[PDB]
């Protein structure tokens, strides 16, 4: 499932944090990989910013990528513009999309660990 | 009782003690324990002065028991200990909650994150450093002091403060 | 005194045990997550070519 | 660094990918996976035939 | 009355020997940790109790016959133990002794005397075994050879080489030509160890410039070493006998060789020196 988001004033950076945590906590299924956030600067924009937290897992490790949008030129009462993305995905997903997979995280773990069997041990 | 400081709580028959009871002992062990002809009689437990608790059941005045459990609570086996080992590497911490309810970086023993600060090690006690052969207490005062075999040990198993690379 | 201190001291050594098995297992977490780390920007190099 | 080669095949997937694009789809993520699956029977057999 | 004391000695007196462990008498020792409880659980000295502390003043341990436990120690961490020191000075019939590195290099040259076990009953006393003796200070050892066997001994003090005078086989660095040094005699008078001194104590000072770690033994600590030391005293030192010997009549007071053992170190100072300097009619030899 997702969670429900604040308004552009009625979020703040620490609000932000604890929504995207929860989002995550709504991923279910292979969630005994268990999450925990981290915290990204902030992006300033001509009349706007982002602001970024990272996601990463531990049971290698999966990770995942948030984004907020906020006005700097439209109301307060903005609901805030969030969308969020894999490490390994160009994919900006949105939270009210269908649910992605976890299975990628499966997926991606995967071949990370392919990539470690590939190496090339181009080593300094 | 003052000649050694132990302590009692608990019912006098004929001047000695026969009773259930909680217990104090000179080594500031607090206990609970059960009594008779002036000795213990019971099944009891035994808190540390660290808190932690030993239980001590009473056959005519000794001692037959197995249970220990630590002043956090980790239920422990003497033998076989099948703890944070070849089934899995985890902590009591972190086997209860699996990753730390919010991944703080006390996703190790001792942490919000930093350095040792002495230089040193970690080898949770104390502080101790091979190029000083010292072991020193979490107020940085000191320790028990140790020469090779100790030192080797901590040198290969342990965590130095050495500076974080 | 005398039973109860000779379990006390067999205890305490128990307690140096379980102390002796956590400093080991975060001498060995430090090295093998940085490591990991290491690992993860090369994988991630690679990735990106 | 550890090198590639472009064997054939997958250059027929997205040919195929490009010519429904060709269409201009809307509902492009599942439009997608629904034109996987009808890649699933017919496309499929086609590239394996077209090869040559 | 307050004096300083090496911990060298502390080895040497804590771990002496004469058939028993003088830890096995109270008289023998004293020693008390003023200091905090928790490191005192942590650990303490192979005898030593902890200290009572109330309203900051010490609470008398007379667990022993304060009056004349004839060696009478204190240690902190380092050098509240100089007070404890005066107040002392009252007391033993011999003069009061400080260890000097109270704890820090002591322990941290002999880890093995730390330990959370407080008291040892009087059977536990008498029942202990004594680890290696130590000679030159940090660098060379003395032992008996069930102490020379001992795998406990001879691996805390991280050692490997052997110095004896002795028929009778020991466990390692057999044939280890450069790292075992061995020599085959009885203790017989006639056993004419002057030369093999030489050998010996260049073996040794080889060791020394390779900081290897070495015990020295005669089978019981007895007679055979002893002279090899006094050898290699006044060699290593350009010392008269006199003054190796007395030195080595506290490294342990059992030590001793034999007259025509004598007369070859006599021999010895005679050509380190060219003369005697000592004269063996003094009955202290």
């Amino acid at each position: 499932k997702n969670i429900k988001w604040l308004t552009h004033g009625e979020f703040t950076p620490e609000k932000g944090r604890k929504q995207i945590e929860k989002f995550v906590s709504t991923w279910e299924f292979q969630n005994r990989w268990v999450y925990y956030a981290d915290f990204i600067e902030k992006k300033d924009l001509i009349h706007s910013y982002h602001y970024i937290y990272r996601v990463r897992w531990s049971a290698v490790s999966a990770n995942a990528l948030f984004t907020i949008k906020f006005n700097k030129s439209k109301p307060a009462d903005m609901p805030v513009d969030v969308s969020y993305i894999f490490e390994n995905s160009e994919l900006l997903q949105r939270p009210g999309e269908i649910r992605f997979r976890e299975q990628w995280l499966r997926d991606i773990t995967e071949t990370k660990h392919i990539l470690l069997e590939s190496i090339p041990f181009k080593v300094v | 009782m003052q000649y050694t400081g132990s302590q009692y709580f608990g019912e006098y028959i004929n001047g000695r003690m026969e009773g259930s009871a909680e217990y104090i002992l000179p080594t500031d062990t607090r206990y609970i324990g059960e009594m008779k002809d002036g000795m213990f009689h019971g099944e009891g437990t035994l808190f540390f002065p660290s808190g932690s608790r030993f239980d001590a059941i009473w056959k005519k005045g000794l001692v037959v028991k197995g249970k220990y459990t630590f002043n956090d609570g980790l239920q422990y086996e003497d033998k076989h200990w099948h703890y944070c080992d070849s089934y899995d590497r985890r902590f009591y911490t972190e086997i209860c909650y699996g990753l730390k309810p919010s991944g703080i970086s006390q996703l190790t023993n001792m942490d919000p994150p930093r350095r040792i600060p002495l230089g040193y090690y970690d080898c949770g006690d104390g502080f101790y450093n091979p190029t000083t052969r010292v072991i020193k207490d979490y107020r940085n005062r000191f320790l028990r002091n140790a020469d090779d075999d100790e030192h080797e040990w901590i040198v290969r198993t342990c965590r130095k403060g050495w500076l974080p690379m | 005194l005398q039973e109860e201190r000779r379990i006390h001291a067999f205890a305490m050594l128990a307690e140096r045990q379980r102390r002796m098995r956590e400093a080991e297992e975060s001498g060995r977490r430090q090295v093998e997550q940085k490591r990991l780390q290491q690992e993860d920007m090369i994988f991630k190099e690679v990735i990106k070519v | 660094m550890s090198h590639i080669q472009i064997p054939p095949g997958l250059t027929e997937l997205l040919q195929g990918y490009t010519v429904e694009v060709g269409q201009q789809p809307p509902d492009l993520v599942d439009f997608a996976v629904e034109y996987f699956t009808r890649l699933r029977e017919a496309r499929r057999q086609e590239s394996d035939t077209f090869i040559v | 009355d307050l004096l300083f004391c090496e911990p060298t000695e502390l080895y040497n007196i804590l771990n002496q020997v004469s058939k028993l462990s003088r830890l096995a008498e109270p008289n023998y020792l004293c020693l008390l940790d003023v200091r905090s409880k928790r490191q005192y659980d942590e650990s303490h000295v192979i005898t030593a109790l902890r200290v009572k502390k109330r309203d900051h003043q010490y609470l008398i341990p007379e667990s022993v016959d304060l009056e004349c436990v004839r060696y009478c120690i204190v240690y902190d961490s380092n050098t509240p133990a100089v007070e404890f020191g005066q107040i002392l000075i009252h007391f033993t019939r011999q003069p009061v002794y400080v260890l000097r590195g109270g704890y820090e290099c002591f322990s941290g040259m002999y880890h093995f005397f730390r330990t959370q076990k407080i008291i040892w009953m009087p059977q536990e006393l008498d029942a202990f075994q004594p680890y290696p003796v130590e000679i030159l200070p940090g660098r060379v050892y003395l032992g008996k050879i069930s102490q020379a066997c001992n795998a406990k001994m001879h691996k805390d003090l991280k050692i490997k080489a052997h110095v004896n005078i002795s028929m009778e086989t020991t466990p390692y660095f057999i044939g280890n030509a450069d790292k075992l040094l061995h020599i085959k005699l009885e203790d017989s008078p006639d056993t004419l160890l002057f030369d093999y001194f030489r050998h010996i104590c260049h073996f040794i000072e080889l060791h020394l410039r390779l900081h290897s770690v070495v015990l020295v033994f005669s089978t019981r600590g007895i007679s055979r070493s002893v002279a090899a030391v006094v050898a290699l005293l006044m060699h290593y030192n350009e010392e008269t006998l006199k003054r190796s010997w007395a030195q080595v009549k506290k490294c342990k007071t059992n030590m001793r060789p034999n007259r025509a053992f004598v007369a070859q170190l006599l021999e010895w100072e005679k050509v380190l020196h060219g003369e005697y300097l000592t004269d063996i009619s003094e009955p202290i030899y």
